[PDB]
DNA sequence: AGCAGATATCACTCAGCACGA
DNA sequence: TCGTGCTGAGTGATATCTGCTTTGGGTGGGTGGGTGGGTTGAGGCAAT
């Protein structure tokens, strides 16, 4: 029945692929050109009429399985197209030499062929999605079909040094030939072909591991969380891979030239989109601090250096003799009971001996992590999900590339895109999916702080370039999808819209940084984000960030520090009005235990982040501790381990700012701490609690009088 | 002056000086921690030497070694056949002729283990060769339970050798077959004397528990004596 | 009508400084030279007979880079080995395309 | 089906704890102008983490401390008790 | 007798709502 | 926006049962090996 008929499938999805062509191997000439057969285009049709018919309506993919098993891809269709497109080339040779020579026979039908053949590419390189309605073959089928696509994805960017996106570009450019007012739909319906096969080769990567639950995970555990096919690496497939390849063939080239003539020679309903596609796909891995940094020796010697300083501080907890010298240890407490210690360590230090009564405890307390899985929602990886300061390690020649391409395109059509993309969704704004929601926020961010670090070395190249983004649609367009997200609880919207509101008020206050007189305008637009709503909103996302995951945790931080840095600056320099902002009551609103746990909870992980995170983490502190004198808040014990593990010597190395940082608020915190101390006893025991709630008492202890 | 760490010590000095009989009575009783004890003041002192005298001589290089003491003369040289279980745990000095040499056995002294989810990388210390494996991974973000594999090659290892001693002719009271004894020398003292040579080896008298089978936690009554040498002449 | 929990390759933890190294190693096996391109020239002739193997001098690696990445590959050869196989790899990608596919 | 250890209230209010805190906290710990910060930081976690080691020796210190939070928060008898030591200091 | 794998029955955490404050 | 239960099913965890096999010796074999042990006595063979 149903494996019957997969069978039955399988072998007359092979008749097609072996009756589509191959090679011509009675010519002499080598390698052996490729050949069509008799019925190339009839056969491309029919599977398309499979694709059609059996894909989609019967909701399954076992089509898709049975084309990639027999290799109907990398063996007849990029040859075809690639064929093809040196076919074109020699023509355009010829004309060159002669326009009136011409060398080319059923022009027509090799078009058709070409168009069906990326038709059918851009079928199997459409991103897969599950969902939780999808089909239990279709669950089933996941992890293989994305293998495939990786293997697809590989021999696109490899074959033939990837002449196909040059087929794909001349085939765009036989539509750009005519003019805007002759294009017939099937013209735009073909560019967006073009563009969706871009996006689609820039999109694909490698899946999740996916595992049953059902049972507690075995005495072995997992071994290794490997989703690449056999003969795949990642070089391969990585996004170097993917720029060189776009170098070689021009298709940024192409792309600039569809981005800058935007809205104007082109009907910008059907490129708006798959431009904005593109882009967020282009830049959604890439972090902009690394593209404004022999060197490689320099910075090798200088991690060795840092890898020698962290083993001379391990050494002082490895014993000198050998495991079993046997040397045994008792400590008395301040009662008089003894408790035994082993290792030389415990001899001589005591500290150490504390550590290794601690860690020699068998107990653990159940740690439960609320972790949603990307691939659920349908999303890609992107630095929502991605680990801080997972980096890509671009080549010389392909970072200077991608730097130019980025420049070249904020410098044309930026601006345009940015405009034609925020009408078009605020025409559209209740059929927003999450992908598009996040797709705009993460695009609109990437490329305002790319310009706002560009501005910054550079003087040249300025603000005026995303300017577009401080104009009021847009503007609006942000605040109501964060607000809604917010309302909605969807998180992820959530995330994506707190990354484009902090990277917002970054750009505001540059603009007033750089001419008052005309940015009374943007103190225009200042008042009007600084809505009670929204003041409400912006504190709440803080007091919330704690439940979820690290990066929520970071871009709460920024953006609090964001909106305490404008708040400040603008009520310093002149009087807001949006009702007269009050930041001393702002202030205030700031200032409660799970905004602090939150910023707790941030700090411990301390050995992933950078410095700069740290110094916002303590710059709050330190308007908590002595701008506010909100100094009860502090008076935790997780604050003091978290401190002791940073001051100690393991844990931050010496030569550091951040360590001056630390340093600095421990004296502060440590001589009020003891102040406190010696006027309230009852702060011993206090320590250890949360704050009390009490109308007698509450004062008392909150501020001691 | 000359970069080298180990330190050999007289333990009749320790009589010659009144505050430290009592150290050299220790010595002669509790050798272990009484030896991680002068390790450790040894490196102390080594330090605080450059600390007051404001020398040019790098301190990171100083703080990376490690820093042994070799004490010798400990008193009147026992026989083979004198050594009762009174002695077990005691240093001793023993005269003989080495025998046979084992090669370099590689003897662990810090634990890498690597998670299998995230590829962070954890150095767990050795104590009574039991490995200190974590229940799940350190990291907050990831949390992985049982998920940690031991890297043998990225672990950090000592040499070990093992010698066979045969008492003195003299030591023979009637013309028997000499006793024999088994040596351990760890470090700087491996490869510190070959077959046929006559030596004098300070150590302690240690007992060592030996598993019945290969199977099971179940030992044998009867337990095996070694010498631990900290000094070979 | 089932239970899965998904792990994901991008919240794994790089080593910094192993891509340094083979950052280091993609120079030095590119730009060497003694004036001809000695390890370009090699890679070629292996293009040329298909072979595996790749030689090169331990004397020509101390010279470059200050010797520090002849000092790092000598105390850490099994740690670091790895990712000098990334860096040739990219070499071997750039100059002989087809040298990656075996034969 | 064995009744597990919890840091209960009844545990906390103990001559072995809370009062004990009080009764001798202050003697052990030193907060010095002279010292590091880290020492000084190292010296209070020192005397908590012996404390709560007697107390409580399941634990580790951090475990405690996240228990301590729990307790505090959901236990009515401890509230009574803090706001009681609260209420002698103010009348003092 | 001891050891390694497995079943199943034991609690505990975050989840969220009704009252009142 | 704190406090105090009542509900709750999910996500554990740890207190709790179900099947080898072993020593060594042919009362497991030679399609488990002879570098994991046994192993002294007779016998046939080549170099001497
Ligand atoms: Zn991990």
């Amino acid at each position: 029945a149903a494996d019957f008929s997969l069978t039955v499938l399988r072998a007359r999805i092979a008749l097609l692929a072996t009756a589509i062509g191959g090679p011509d191997y009675t010519s002499q000439i080598d390698p052996p050109p490729y050949k069509l057969g008799d019925d190339c285009l009839a056969c491309l049709k029919d599977l398309k009429r499979w694709f059609k018919l059996v894909d989609d309506q019967q909701k399954r993919w076992d089509v898709a399985m049975a084309v990639a098993e027999y290799r109907i891809l990398t063996d007849d269709l990029l040859p075809i197209l690639i064929d093809w497109e040196n076919k074109c080339s020699l023509a355009a040779k010829l004309a060159k030499n002669n326009p009136d020579h011409e060398e080319f026979r059923n022009k027509a039908y090799y078009d058709k062929i070409a168009l069906n053949c990326l038709q059918l590419l851009v079928l199997m390189t459409w991103p897969l999605i599950v969902t939780e309605q999808s089909s239990s073959n279709q669950i089933t089928l996941y992890g293989e079909l994305k293998k495939h696509q990786l293997v697809y994805k590989k021999t696109i960017l490899s074959m033939e040094s990837g002449k196909v996106l040059r087929a794909a570009i001349r085939l765009a450019l036989d539509v750009i030939k005519i003019d805007r007012l002759s294009r017939t739909p099937r013209d735009n319906m073909v560019l967006k072909l073009v563009l969706n096969f871009f996006r689609n080769v820039i999109a694909i990567e490698p899946g999740e591991f996916t595992i049953n639950t059902k049972k507690s995970m075995p005495k072995k555990g997992i071994t290794s969380i490997d989703t690449l096919p056999p003969n795949v690496s990642m070089d391969d497939i990585s996004l170097n891979t993917v720029i060189s390849s776009f170098h070689k063939n021009k298709v940024f080239g192409f792309l600039l030239t569809l981005t800058s003539s935007l809205s104007k020679e082109f009907d910008q309903d059907f490129i708006n989109i798959p431009l904005l596609e593109i882009m967020f796909y282009f830049t959604k891995d890439v972090n902009q601090e690394l593209l404004f940094p022999t060197s490689a020796g320099f910075e090798l010697s200088k991690l060795l250096q840092k890898e020698h300083q962290m083993r001379k501080n391990v050494i002082k907890h490895t014993s000198a003799r050998h495991s079993r010298f046997g040397g045994l240890l008792s400590i008395q407490t301040p009662d008089k009971t003894r408790l035994t210690v082993s290792g030389s360590q415990a001899l001589v230090d005591e500290k150490i001996a504390l550590q290794k009564l601690d860690d020699s405890k068998k107990w653990n307390k159940r740690i439960i992590k609320k972790h949603q899985s990307v691939a659920a929602e349908g999303l890609p990886n992107s630095l929502l999900n991605s680990q801080t300061g997972k980096a890509i390690f671009f080549t010389e020649s392909n970072g200077k590339h991608f730097k130019e391409f980025i420049n070249n395109f904020i410098d044309s059509g930026f601006n345009i895109l940015l405009h034609s993309v925020t009408n078009y969704f605020t025409t559209e704004q209740d059929r927003m999916v999450t992908l598009e929601q996040v797709e705009y926020l993460l695009f609109f961010a990437w490329f305002v702080k790319y310009q706002l670090l560009r501005s910054k070395i550079d003087n040249s190249a300025d603000i005026k370039q995303v300017s577009e983004a401080l104009k009021e649609v847009t503007f609006i367009l942000v605040s109501s999808l964060l607000r809604s997200a917010y309302d909605l609880k969807n998180w992820t919207v959530t995330h994506a819209g707190m990354i484009a509101f902090n990277e917002l008020l970054n750009l505001v206050s540059r603009t007033k940084a750089a001419q008052e007189e005309d940015s009374t305008d943007i103190e225009f637009i200042v008042s009007r984000l600084f809505s009670d709503e929204r003041i409400q909103l912006l504190s709440n996302l803080p007091k919330i960030g704690s439940k979820y995951s690290l990066q929520f945790m970071k871009s709460c931080i920024e953006l609090t520090h964001s909106v305490l840095k404008v708040l400040e600056q603008y009520s310093d320099d002149k009087t807001l009005v949006i009702i007269e902002v009050n930041f001393q009551k702002v202030q205030a609103n700031y200032m409660t235990e799970p905004v602090i746990e939150t910023y707790i909870n941030f700090l411990e992980r301390f050995r992933e982040l950078e410095d700069d995170s740290i110094k916002k983490v303590f710059s709050f502190f330190h308007r908590v501790f002595v701008q506010a004198k909100e100094q009860a808040l502090l008076f935790r014990f997780d604050l003091i381990i978290l401190l002791r593990e940073m001051l100690s010597p393991d844990g931050l190395d010496r030569m550091s700012r951040s360590r001056k940082y630390v340093s600095q608020f421990s004296d502060y915190f440590l001589a009020r701490l003891k102040k406190r101390l010696k006027k309230s006893p009852a702060w011993f025991v206090g320590l250890l609690f949360p704050p009390l709630h009490n109308s007698e008492v509450g004062f008392y202890q909150r501020y001691g009088e | 002056e000359l970069g080298t760490s180990n330190l050999n010590l007289d333990a009749r000095n320790l009589l010659a000086y009144k505050q430290t009989e009592d150290l050299y009575h220790q010595l002669l009783n509790y050798p272990q921690e009484v030896i991680s004890i002068m390790d450790q003041t040894i490196k102390d002192c080594m330090v605080s030497l450059i600390v007051d005298n404001n020398l040019d001589y790098d301190l990171d290089e100083i703080e990376t070694k490690f820093y042994k003491v070799r004490p010798y003369n400990v008193g009147s040289c026992k026989g083979m056949r004198e050594l009762n279980p009174n002695d077990i745990d005691k240093l001793i000095n023993l005269k003989g002729l080495v025998l046979r040499s084992t090669p370099v056995i590689p003897d662990m002294k810090v634990a890498f283990f690597k998670c299998n989810v995230c590829d962070h990388t954890m150095a767990v210390e050795i104590d009574r060769g039991v490995i200190q494996e974590p229940a799940r991974c350190e990291r907050i973000d990831c949390n992985e339970p049982n998920s940690m594999s031991l890297i043998h090659n990225r672990c950090s290892f000592a040499d070990k050798q093992v010698i066979k001693l045969q008492e003195t002719p003299d030591f023979v009271p009637d013309g028997q077959t000499p006793h024999s004894i088994s040596l351990c020398v760890y470090d700087e003292l491996v490869d510190s004397c070959r077959a046929g040579d006559r030596i004098e080896v300070t150590g302690t008298f240690r007992s060592i528990p030996i598993r019945a089978n290969s199977r099971q936690r179940v030992l044998k009554s009867l337990y095996k004596t070694y010498v631990d040498v900290v000094h070979v002449k | 009508s089932f239970k899965s929990r998904a792990l994901n390759h991008v919240k794994k933890v790089d080593d910094v400084t192993g891509e340094k190294v083979r950052e280091a190693f993609e120079q030095f096996l590119e730009d060497f030279s003694v004036v001809e391109k000695v390890y370009r020239a090699q890679i070629e002739f292996m293009k040329i007979y298909d072979l595996n193997t790749i030689y090169i001098d331990y004397q020509h690696l101390s010279m470059r880079e200050n010797g520090a990445l002849a000092m790092a590959i000598s105390e850490q050869y099994y740690r670091f080995l790895p990712f000098l196989q990334k860096g040739l790899r990219r070499v071997v990608r750039k100059y002989a395309p087809e040298l990656l596919n075996t034969s | 089906r064995r009744p597990q250890v919890k840091l209960t209230a009844e545990k906390l209010l103990s001559d072995k704890g809370l009062p004990y805190v009080l009764k001798n906290a202050h003697k052990r710990i030193r907060i010095s102008s002279k010292k590091n910060s880290y020492d000084n930081l190292s010296n209070i976690i020192q005397f908590y983490q012996l404390w709560a080691h007697e107390l409580f020796p399941k634990a580790k210190f951090k475990d405690f401390m996240k228990i301590c939070q729990t307790v505090g928060k959901t236990d009515p008898v401890l509230r009574e008790y803090r706001v009681s030591l609260f209420r002698d200091e103010m009348g003092m």
